DNA sequence: ACTTGTCGGTGGTCTGCTCTAACGTCACGGCCAACCGATCGGA
DNA sequence: TCCGATCGGTACCGGACATGTAAAGAGCAGACCACCGACAAGT
C-alpha cells in the first residue's frame, strides 16, 4: 500500500512561525510542529505536571525572547 | 551520549485519559519508525496497523 | 470548450481531473406523513421540489386546517 | 469571564462581563493555561513551589 | 572636502554599481555631496560633475531604476569604459618615442600626453 | 461577502468558534522540539 | 431653476448690504429672507425630485466592486453638481446635463473606491482601454491575443502592456478556506 | 582662474480636478433544504 | 397555555493551497526631474 515510512516521518528542534501569532507551522512539508490540543492539556493538567505543560505552551510556541534564550541556554 | 538518561513523552491522539501521554527512556534504532512496547498498547489504545 | 480524451479525463493546465457524477433528489413531487407526539395524530404534506423556481408546500395540521406556504413564507 | 467566555457562548458572556464590569481573578486551570502561569494543582502549588 | 576627492568617488561608485543609482542616493551615499546648504546647489554641483564627467569621455549612461521602477537613475557601462587587450610591444616603443617632439600647441601636446598615459596603463 | 460569495471575516468570527482565537490558539499550541512516525512492536524492550 | 437662482441672489444681496451697507427697510429683509428659503426650498425639491434617475443609471454598474448603495449615494453627489450648473434658459431637458454628471461621478467613485490598492484614474482608464482593444483583437482573430498585437493596437511599447496587467492583480484574501472542511485558511 | 551657491529657464511625466446639453427616472441572482434543546416575544 | 423564530452546539491527528471583468475622452495645472544659462562672491 502507498503508505510508506519515507513519507511519514518527520521531527523538528526550530523552523518556521507564523505572522499574527508567533506560533510554529503545521505540517511536514513546511517543517512544522507537532499541535498539544486541549486533551493534551487536560492530560497534562491530570498528571499534575504543571512545568512541563508550562514550558510548552510559553517557551516552545509564543515565548519570542523566551525561545531564543532557551536555544542558547 | 546525550539522549542517555533522557526522557520523552510519547503520545497518541485521541487522548481519551491521562495514560495517552506516557514518558519513556529512548533507545537509537536504525529504522525510520517508533518502536513501542508491547504492553503499553492497550493504555494508548494503539494497534500496529 | 475543452474536450474530454478517450480514457474519460480532461487535460485541464497540463493535468488530468475527473468530474465525478453527483447523486440529486430529482424535481418533483413528494408526499410525506408524520405522527405528532402532542396529539398522537397523523399529519401529511406534499412539497413541489422544481429546479431553480419557488417552493409550494401544502401540509394538514392538528387543526384539520389545510395550509398552503408559497415561497417559505 | 476568561473561562466562560473559552468554553461556550464567547459573545453573550463577553457582553454580560462588559456590562456587569467583572474583574477576574486568575485562579483556575484554564485562566493560568491561558495565560501562561503554572496551574494552582499538582507541582504548581505553593506548598512545593 | 576636495573635488578630485568628489569625482573619484563617483567614479568609483557608479563603477561598482549594478543598477541604475538615483541622485538622490548618490547625495547621501557618495562623500563630499552632503555638505551643500540646499537641495538646488547639490544639484547645480551634480549637473556640472555630469557634464565634466560625460565631456571627460568616461561613459555616464541615464536610464530607468528597473521595469517596474519609475526612479531614474545613473551608471556607467563597465564594458563600454575601455579597451584591455593591446598589440606588440615594439612597434608601441617607437610610437612611443615619436609621440610628440616640436609641437607647441597645448591642446595638442595635452592630448598626446593622454594618449601616452594611458598606454602606459594599458603596457607600456 | 467578498469574492466569490465569501462572506467577510469581522472581529467576532476571529474570537468564536473552534477555529477561533480562545479554542485554536490559547487552549492549544504548536510547540517545538517534536515529531512523529509511524508505531511498530519492540518486543525485546523493557516497559520504561 | 428660476426660483433657485433668484434666491441665490437675493442671498448675496443682503449679504453685501448686511456689511458696509445700509439700514433695510422691514419689508425687503422679510421678502430677501422669504425669496432665499423660497430658492432653497425649490433646490431641495427638484433634487428630491430628480432622486429616481440616480437609481436607473447606477443599476448597470452593479457587481463591479462597489455596493448597489455607495452608486447610489456617488450618483447623489453628482445630481448636486448637475443641479449647480443647471441652466434652463437652452431650453433642454434636465434628464440630459443630469445623466451626464450622474455617469461622470458613478464612474469616477467606482475608479477610486473599488481597489484595496488604489489605482490613479488615469490609469484605470488605460486598464479599461487595454482591456477592451483585448476582447476586440480576441474576436477578430479567433485566437487569444499576444502582446505583439496589443502592443500595435494600442500605441504603446510592448513592455508597458506588461506592466499594466501586473498593475491589474488584486490581493486575495488570507482567510479563505483551503480545504474541503473549514478547518484551514490561507 | 577655478569653484560654488543663488537665480532663472525648457522640456517631460505622473497625479488630481473640472467638464461634456435630444431624451432618458422606484436593484437583483439565488437558496433554503440537519436536528437537537433552550428561550424570548406573541396570541 | 399555545406559538413560531432566532441562536447555541455537534471528538482528534495526518494533509491540502491562490477567481475569470470594465460603455470613455479631453483641457488645464502643480510638482519633481534632467538638462542647461548668469554672476558675483569666494578659493
Amino acid at each position: 500500500l502507498h503508505h510508506l515510512v519515507d513519507d511519514k516521518i518527520h521531527a523538528r528542534s526550530t523552523g518556521p512561525y507564523s505572522m499574527i501569532t508567533q506560533q510554529p507551522l503545521g505540517g511536514k512539508a513546511q517543517f512544522g510542529g507537532q499541535r498539544f490540543g486541549e486533551m493534551e492539556c487536560w492530560a497534562m493538567q491530570a498528571y499534575g505536571a504543571a512545568y512541563t505543560l508550562q514550558e510548552l505552551l510559553t517557551i516552545k510556541s509564543d515565548d519570542t525572547v523566551g525561545r531564543v534564550k532557551v536555544y542558547e541556554a | 551520549e546525550v539522549i542517555a538518561e533522557h526522557p520523552v513523552l510519547l503520545n497518541r491522539a485521541p487522548t481519551l485519559h491521562r495514560l495517552g501521554i506516557q514518558a519513556f527512556e529512548p533507545q537509537l534504532v536504525e529504522g525510520k519508525a517508533i518502536q513501542l512496547h508491547p504492553l503499553v498498547c492497550e493504555a494508548f489504545n494503539a494497534d500496529f496497523d | 470548450f475543452p474536450m474530454m480524451t478517450e480514457k474519460g479525463t480532461f487535460i485541464i493546465n497540463g493535468t488530468e481531473r475527473v468530474v465525478v457524477s453527483q447523486l440529486v433528489r430529482s424535481p418533483g413531487v413528494y408526499f410525506d406523513e408524520t405522527i405528532d407526539k402532542s396529539t398522537e395524530k397523523t399529519l401529511h404534506s406534499v412539497k413541489v421540489i422544481p429546479g431553480r423556481g419557488a417552493w409550494l408546500e401544502f401540509d394538514v395540521d392538528k387543526r384539520d386546517t389545510v395550509g398552503v406556504r408559497i415561497d417559505r413564507k | 469571564w476568561l473561562s466562560a467566555a473559552s468554553f461556550q457562548e464567547t459573545t453573550r458572556v463577553l457582553t454580560d462581563a462588559a456590562i456587569n464590569c467583572r474583574s477576574d481573578k486568575l485562579n483556575g486551570l484554564k485562566e493560568n493555561v491561558i495565560i501562561g502561569k503554572l496551574i494552582p494543582a499538582g507541582t504548581g502549588i505553593s506548598r512545593y513551589r | 572636502v576636495s573635488k578630485v576627492e568628489r569625482l573619484m568617488n563617483l567614479v568609483i561608485a557608479l563603477l561598482s554599481t549594478r543598477t541604475y543609482l538615483p541622485a538622490e542616493k548618490i547625495r547621501t551615499t557618495v562623500a563630499g555631496y552632503a555638505d551643500s546648504p540646499s537641495d538646488e546647489a547639490f544639484s547645480r554641483m551634480f549637473e556640472r560633475d555630469k557634464n565634466e564627467l560625460r565631456d571627460l569621455g568616461i561613459p555616464l549612461e541615464t536610464g530607468r531604476v528597473s521595469k517596474w521602477d519609475s526612479t531614474e537613475g545613473y551608471r556607467i557601462n563597465r564594458d563600454s569604459y575601455a579597451l584591455p587587450p593591446i598589440g606588440l610591444t615594439a612597434d608601441e616603443a617607437a610610437a612611443v618615442a615619436v609621440a610628440t617632439q616640436l609641437w607647441q600647441s597645448p591642446e595638442l601636446v595635452t592630448a598626446t600626453q593622454n594618449a601616452v598615459l594611458k598606454l602606459r596603463a594599458a603596457g607600456v | 461577502t467578498g469574492p466569490g460569495n465569501r462572506p467577510l471575516k469581522s472581529l467576532s468570527d476571529l474570537l468564536k468558534g473552534k477555529q477561533g482565537r480562545f479554542r485554536q490558539n490559547l487552549l492549544g499550541k504548536r510547540v517545538d522540539y517534536s515529531g512523529r512516525s509511524v508505531i511498530v512492536v519492540g518486543p525485546q524492550l523493557k516497559l520504561h | 431653476a428660476k426660483r433657485i437662482e433668484a434666491g441665490l441672489y437675493a442671498t448675496q444681496k443682503l449679504a453685501e448690504l448686511a456689511e458696509k451697507g445700509e439700514k433695510l427697510p422691514v419689508q425687503q429683509r422679510r421678502d430677501m429672507q422669504w425669496i432665499c428659503r423660497d430658492g432653497d426650498r425649490a433646490k431641495n425639491h427638484l433634487l428630491e425630485a430628480n432622486l429616481r434617475l440616480v437609481v436607473s443609471l447606477a443599476k448597470r454598474y452593479t457587481g463591479r466592486g462597489m455596493a448597489f448603495l455607495d452608486l447610489i449615494q456617488e450618483g447623489n453627489l453628482g445630481l448636486i453638481r448637475a443641479v449647480e450648473k443647471f441652466d434652463y434658459t437652452k431650453g433642454y431637458k434636465f434628464s440630459t446635463y443630469a445623466t451626464w454628471w450622474i455617469r461622470q461621478a458613478i464612474t469616477r467613485a467606482m475608479a477610486d473606491q473599488a481597489r484595496t490598492i488604489r489605482i490613479p484614474v488615469h490609469m484605470v482608464e488605460v486598464i479599461n482601454k487595454l482591456g477592451r482593444i483585448q476582447r476586440e483583437l480576441l474576436q477578430d482573430l479567433g485566437r487569444e491575443p499576444t502582446p505583439e498585437e496589443l502592443a500595435k493596437e494600442m500605441d504603446i511599447t510592448p513592455e508597458k502592456v506588461l506592466e499594466i496587467q501586473q498593475y491589474a492583480r488584486e490581493p486575495i484574501s488570507l482567510d479563505q478556506t483551503i480545504g474541503d472542511e473549514g478547518d484551514s485558511q490561507l
